[PDB]
């Protein structure tokens, strides 16, 4: 059995079914967002905002903690993106981004800190 | 006099009377290996105690051969040697505290010849539980007659100890110097005869053991260890499957869902 305690958006996807339950729910848990934890037999699914409840309890250091590690990666640190919506019907007609009719440009405000950093195209056709 | 008593396949053989030219001159018992189970925080003072525990210690006793030629010398070495060693554990004890007997695995010990007829010995038994228990269990009267109890076993001079009770509400008395728990290999048994649903609460530790069916008088409910059985058939799905415990001293026990409750306790005390 199955309960839901949040709100989550509506997502559009292909051809639904042809899986086993847990690739559904895995499925369910990357695009809709949620949070997975199960009452034996009983799957609650949450969301950030009620999922996590504040405590009063604290990590300090020399108190109750003994090795603290950070590990920082910066090796896909990207602040500007390039995008190409659907492909238009005269596309071989067509020359450059007309071949598309959505065709954006995002540039993060991070890049003030980090200048250009530019990655590969991304493609949705939908 | 000293002696050493050992009991090996249900049969209690003296040290001394089985081998006469072997005497033994002393015994001796090392202290509890007491360790507490430390851990270290960098940059802090000390360590954080976790929880105390008792490693396996060891029992000895110098003794003496004395042989009459030096034939009989080899043939009493090699016979001791037999004696001693064996597949499995035996117990062991001393008439100097003949009331406490120790589960033992031997030691190689290697004979000192002295002389060309003499040899002495000590041999060491190391006692693995880390405790030393009673000779009889709780189940046992404590009368004159029954040879078993000597005085240091903390027995309570000041009211009566009996382990069979036929009311809903009483007191047990654990005169050992450990908590009795099975889950830590603990020799523990109750068997409780009556009619309804049982439950027992062990009201000091606060533990309950919830049975969720029927009983009859006629059907005995046992408790070893951590099996609860009727008429010696498992019945651990119908169960809570929580075990009861004997602190130190004095337990209150209170039995709720059954009439003319019959209940006994059978364990041993562990000592240290």
């Amino acid at each position: 059995s199955y309960e839901i305690q949040g709100s989550f958006p509506l997502v559009e996807l292909e051809d639904l079914g042809n899986k086993n339950g847990l690739e559904l729910v895995n499925l369910c848990l990357e695009e809709f967002g949620a949070i997975l934890f199960a009452d034996n037999k009983k799957l609650y699914f949450y969301d950030e905002k009620s999922w996590y409840v504040r405590t009063e309890k604290q990590f300090r250091y020399l108190y109750n903690t003994e090795e603290v590690s950070v590990d920082t990666n910066t090796d896909n640190l990207k602040t500007e993106i390039k995008c190409y919506g659907k492909q238009k019907e005269n596309a071989d007609k067509l020359t450059g981004d007309n071949k598309y009719m959505a065709v954006v440009t995002y540039t993060s405000p991070n890049e003030a800190i980090y200048g250009k950093r530019m990655a590969n195209a991304k493609s949705d056709d939908k | 006099m000293s002696d050493l008593f050992l009991e090996l396949n249900g049969k209690v053989h003296s040290l001394s009377e089985t081998f006469p030219g072997l005497s033994v001159q002393e015994v001796s018992r090392q202290s509890p290996q007491l360790s507490m189970e430390t851990a270290e925080i960098a940059g802090t003072d000390g360590v954080i105690p976790g929880m105390t525990q008792f490693k396996p210690f060891i029992f000895s006793a110098k003794c003496n051969l004395q042989a009459l030629d030096i034939p009989d010398y080899h043939l009493a070495v090699r016979e001791i040697y037999e004696f001693l060693f064996q597949r499995d554990s035996y117990y062991i004890w001393s008439d100097q505290m003949p009331g406490i007997r120790y589960e033992v695995h031997p030691k190689p010990v290697d004979f000192s010849r002295e002389s060309d007829r003499v040899g002495l010995l000590t041999i060491e038994f190391d006692v693995f539980k880390g405790y030393a228990e009673s000779r009889g269990t709780s189940l046992d009267p404590m009368t004159f007659e029954v040879d078993l109890w000597q005085m240091g076993m903390n027995l309570s001079n000041r009211d009566d100890l009996f382990y069979v009770f036929r009311e809903n509400t009483f007191r047990v008395y654990n005169a050992g110097s450990d908590r009795v728990n099975p889950l830590m290999r603990h020799e523990l048994d109750i068997a409780m005869t009556a009619n309804g649903t049982p439950t027992i609460h062990n009201l000091t530790t606060g533990e309950s053991f919830e049975y969720r069916k029927e009983l009859q008088k006629t059907d005995v409910l046992l408790l070893n260890n951590i099996y609860p059985l009727v008429n010696n058939r498992r019945v651990g799905k119908d169960t809570n499957h929580g075990i009861i415990t004997l602190e130190k001293g004095w337990n209150d026990f209170e039995i709720k869902g059954v009439t003319d409750v019959t209940i006994a306790f059978n364990f041993p005390f562990i000592y240290r």
